[PDB]
């Protein structure tokens, strides 16, 4: 289900090529055969509008796209029909002639549970909650607890809500703990990665991503190269380069990852210009990166520029705690940018307390501010001390 | 005759209630007909188990409808019921043996702080404050947030934030009731941001995006990004499509003190860390609002305690210090006492446990 | 009520009280009496003579006072009425700036000090440093009074001289007796 | 040196070099962790407890 | 947005390649 929601996220942005949406209609037109995509094929036209959005000739009728194949007709309304009688008028037959007979617990309980998936393939989640929920009292063992979690599962990916469906993981997750192997217990855990990005929780994020396994592959939940690019992103800039050097920069299936495709551009690029200090080469790295990675990703454009205006912050603190000062022709200039364009990016930084540094006019020297023995217990220390001490006083000021 | 005429108040406040709010009765008869059903002798010699029983919460917003467009209407220079009042008033306090007076007697000061802040000169409020203060342990909590925010106002137009800064922070944590959490706390949340305007933070929308709706939120992120980049032209265009808002909270004020605090917070903005700074410089930042004010525009910021530095025209520069020192001796003793200081507040806590 | 004939007639009175109040130095009964009017945006607003002293303590505020002392100049309301509070008030401005060029300026000469607070004379100029206890050197003038002492009579507050020993150790022996 | 393995600071204007320690720290901050993490938790318990 | 930082590094390289 998810391999649709990937090409034809790319219908909504497209800034350069046209063929890219082409290219991802032949994915969509292929699944669409296959297995009804009606509720997330009606989506379409409900996600981004004033694109392809208005090409409809049942509900709504104008004709704007780039794309004639997400239209309603004939064929498609007989097929919406033939897929509707098998999956649920010709299943549910055979299944209320087992309830009668009294074939088996939990193989009843479990033919709910694909019954019920059908349901989410028809459009209507309205049944497809109802068979799952009195499939959820039969749940005992791990045996039918992943089938039930995994058509809430299915919920946050295919019709991207991050609401209603971790409050339902969750629940499910904590009335009986086991999780079986690792892997099954990464459905709670990659979606918890995944979820931190909606709300975004920035280092939350890559707690268990960067521990997880870089070969996990979920099919129609995702795909290989789609959480490829979600950890790699995420737990570069999380963890610091000290941190770095001993588990993204070296690692076996990092190393494996990174030579298997070209679209990451993450933990190569960005990473060994990072270890090597190059500012020439580092700079076209975030745009290539931002370009054919955060856009066509789709939890990755969410953030859009809060990607490239963090990473440019931190990246000059791994310059400034190596010198005291600097050259400012030489960042301004020799990196391979301007002087305007560096005030810019520093111009933000500088009043939010972000970083300690000396920016120098006249002379054109960069030095770094360096508390010393001062470290942690300078301003920290009396803000984060009082700060909290206003929050003790909130409850006893007032008394109830 | 305490419970002949308790007896008949009960049947009073019950009619005081459809008086507030609900049936106003008739804009003229009413007004000259609840004086004099209040003035003999209700609050009598106070004997014995005498408060609340008078109208005080329920007449704060009863006489506002009365003075304006209903009576009055611009006909005269004052309602001769409310000069009657103003003299009622100040005659309860004048009596008053200041024994079991804790509610009553800061209620009755809210009407005349109140009248100062629509028309009325607020310097001879000074001089209330000093009677106004009392240790009232009789107060409600709904009206303890109320008490908390005409004393923070007056402190705004008397340009002080530093006094006012310890009475709007129990302000906003009190008052639990729902009508007090969305009308009260909406304008509080207000004024209290109005003191981060003159201190020149003004942080961003973190807790007080979902605690208030969207009509406070609009007029406030278009001032924190005029204030903070010193930008005079967008500050002026947000006064003019907001002044129905800034005209009912008697925050049009903001065109003058605010205005003056877009120079002083972009101070802080932009970087100013390098020692020598060129005329030339000063003139292209902040817009060409800084190339008009540059000598005077730093004088002045050095002296109000924004920053430090020092100007040269012999050669066309200025001297800046961003502040940044290392503890030695005199240094992390300044905040040694401070830090004593914060925790008398906290001293307290002996008694009240 | 507000309706006579002209209703307050003369502007310029009123404006008078306005701009003398700040020539003792008090910002806090400028912004007080704006809020006795009974319309701000009415009379207040839209007439340019209730509306002059905002306009020259918006100036005050943001700190340019050059901008503020050309209106006591190139307007011609200065002949008759505000002839008389245009130059008090102007010793109160030369003074509050005199405030200012303590701290922001370290070093400066002599030639300087006559254009900035727009002085006629040079003599003149080195008069007023003198009851401001300015010294006065060859073509330059420095100022040694930025430190500051006495302010009427205080006792082992704001940062004290000989107590400074004791009450560190003082605010020590407080803390013990509450919890006893 | 931002390795951890050489301490000290270079001088890009002048082309100097400048001296630093080998323990940037002592133990005292240590402490004021056990402190946020108590107001940040028993804090939060005593409304639990008045309410 | 990204269309300030990517129109400065772009302007930047013609000019720089050329010195």
């Amino acid at each position: 289900n998810y391999e649709v929601s990937e090409k034809a996220f790319l219908l909504t942005q497209s800034k350069v090529s046209i063929e890219q949406r082409k290219e991802a209609a032949e994915f969509v037109l292929a699944k669409i055969k296959e297995e009804e995509m009606a509720p997330y094929y009606k989506y379409l036209c409900e996600e981004y509008l004033v694109n392809n959005g208005q090409s409809d000739l049942e509900h709504d009728e104008k004709s704007d796209s780039l794309n004639e194949w997400i239209k309603f007709d004939q064929e498609l309304y007989n097929e919406l029909c033939k897929k509707n009688e098998s999956k649920i008028k010709e299943l549910n037959e055979k299944i209320q002639k087992l309830e009668e007979d009294d074939e088996g617990e939990l193989e009843q309980a479990q033919a709910w549970i694909n019954l019920g998936e059908y349901y989410a393939q028809i459009g209507d989640k309205d049944n497809a909650e109802k068979t799952l929920g009195k499939s959820l009292s039969k749940a005992i063992s791990t045996g039918a607890k992943i089938d039930v979690m995994l058509t809430i599962a299915r919920l946050g990916f295919f019709y991207n809500d991050q609401l209603y469906v971790k409050e339902k993981l969750e629940a499910v997750n904590s009335m009986i703990e086991k999780g079986g192997d690792w892997e099954r217990r990464n459905r709670y855990k990659t979606y918890y990665g995944i979820h931190c990005l909606a709300v975004r929780n920035f280092k939350e994020a890559a707690k268990l991503l960067v521990d997880s396994l870089a070969t996990f592959t979920s099919i129609e939940l995702t795909s290989y190269e789609s959480i490829a690019t979600y950890a790699s992103v995420t737990g570069l800039f999380t963890l610091e380069r000290t941190d770095l050097k001993s588990k993204v920069i070296d690692s076996p299936e990092l190393l494996s990852l990174i030579s298997t495709t070209a679209a990451l551009q993450s933990i190569s690029s960005l990473t060994i210009s990072l270890y090597a200090s190059d500012y020439a080469s580092y700079f076209p790295y975030l745009l290539e990166t931002y370009a054919n990675v955060l856009i066509p990703c789709k939890y990755l454009n969410r953030h859009a520029d809060f990607f490239v205006r963090e990473m440019r912050r931190k990246v000059y603190a791994q310059l400034l705690e190596s010198y005291k000062t600097l050259s400012l022709k030489s960042m301004a200039s020799a990196f391979g940018v301007s002087v305007a364009f560096l005030d810019n990016d520093l111009g933000k930084f500088i009043p939010n307390k972000q970083l300690n540094c000396v920016i120098d006019r006249v002379n054109g020297i960069v030095e770094t501010n360096r508390p010393d023995n001062k470290n942690a217990q300078y301003h920290l220390l009396v803000k984060q001390g009082d700060g909290l001490l206003t929050k003790l006083q909130k409850y006893g000021a007032a008394v109830r | 005759k305490t419970i002949e005429v308790t007896a008949e108040i009960n049947c009073f406040m019950h009619l005081l209630v459809q008086l507030f709010l609900w049936d106003s009765k008739e804009l003229e008869q009413l007004v000259e007909f609840n004086r004099k059903v209040v003035i003999p002798n209700l609050l009598c010699y106070y004997n014995l188990r005498s408060l609340n029983l008078i109208n005080a919460k329920l007449w704060f917003y009863i006489y506002l409808s009365h003075e304006t467009l209903a009576r009055s209407s611009e006909e005269i220079n004052s309602d001769n019921q409310n000069i009657i009042l103003r003299s009622t008033m100040m005659k309860f306090l004048k009596i008053a043996s200041l024994k079991h007076d804790n509610e009553t007697k800061a209620m009755l000061i809210n009407l005349i702080l109140r009248d100062f802040l629509n028309n009325g000169e607020v310097d001879s409020a000074s001089d209330f404050i000093s009677k106004l203060e009392y240790p009232h342990t009789d107060v409600s909590s709904s009206l303890e947030a109320r008490y908390f925010f005409y004393l923070s106002k007056i402190n705004a137009i008397q340009l002080d934030y530093s006094t006012a800064n310890e009475y709007i922070i129990a302000a906003i944590r009190k008052a639990p009731h729902n009508s007090k959490s969305l009308g009260f706390l909406q304008q509080s949340n207000k004024l209290h941001c109005c003191i981060q305007l003159l201190m020149g933070d003004i942080p961003e929308l973190s807790f007080f995006h979902q605690s208030n709706m969207q009509k406070s939120l609009l007029p406030y992120y278009h001032l924190t990004k005029a204030v903070k980049l010193g930008d005079l032209k967008k500050f002026t265009s947000t006064i003019t499509k907001y002044k129905q808002l800034l005209l009912k909270d008697d925050t049009y004020q903001l065109c003058v003190r605010l205005r003056s605090n877009v120079i002083k917070t972009g101070i802080r903005i932009i970087s100013l860390t390098y020692k020598k700074i060129s005329l030339r410089d000063i003139c292209l930042k902040l817009n060409l609002d800084s190339e008009q004010t540059v000598e005077y525009m730093v004088s002045r910021a050095i002296r109000d305690g924004v920053i430090e530095a020092k100007i040269n025209h012999e050669d066309g520069f200025i001297e800046t210090t961003e502040l940044l020192n290392i503890y030695d001796s005199e240094d992390p003793q300044q905040v040694f006492d401070e830090r004593i200081k914060f925790a008398n507040q906290l001293h307290d806590e002996y008694l009240v446990s | 009520n507000h309706k006579l004939s002209e209703s307050d007639k003369k502007s310029k009175l009123i404006s008078l009280y306005l701009l003398n109040l700040l020539s003792q130095n008090n910002t806090t009964k400028f912004h007080s009496e704006l809020q006795y009017l009974d319309k701000h945006i009415k009379n207040l607003e839209d007439d340019s003579l209730l509306s002059y002293p905002i306009k020259l303590d918006r100036w005050l505020m943001e700190g340019s006072y050059q901008k503020a002392w050309d209106l006591l100049q190139s307007g011609s309301q200065n002949i008759s009425e505000f002839d008389s509070f245009t130059d008090i008030l102007k010793s109160a401005i030369r003074d509050e700036i005199a405030k200012n060029t303590e701290l922001s300026y370290d070093f400066l000469p002599l030639s300087n000090i006559k254009a900035l607070l727009f002085f006629n004379n040079e003599k003149e100029t080195e008069k007023f440093a003198l009851e401001r206890n300015w010294p006065i050197v060859n073509s330059k003038v420095y100022f040694n009074n930025q430190s500051k002492e006495k302010a009427d009579y205080e006792d082992e507050m704001m940062h004290e001289e000989d107590q400074k020993t004791n009450i560190i150790e003082k605010a020590m022996d407080y803390a013990i007796s509450i919890e006893n | 040196i931002l390795d951890k393995i050489f301490y000290g600071v270079l001088d890009q204007g002048n082309g100097w070099l400048y001296v630093y320690e080998t323990p940037n720290q002592d133990a005292t901050y240590d402490s004021a962790l056990e402190l946020v993490g108590q107001l940040n938790k028993v804090v939060d318990q005593l409304f639990e407890k008045a309410s | 947005d990204d269309f300030t930082n990517e129109l400065k590094a772009e302007l930047d390289r013609y000019k720089r390649e050329n010195q």
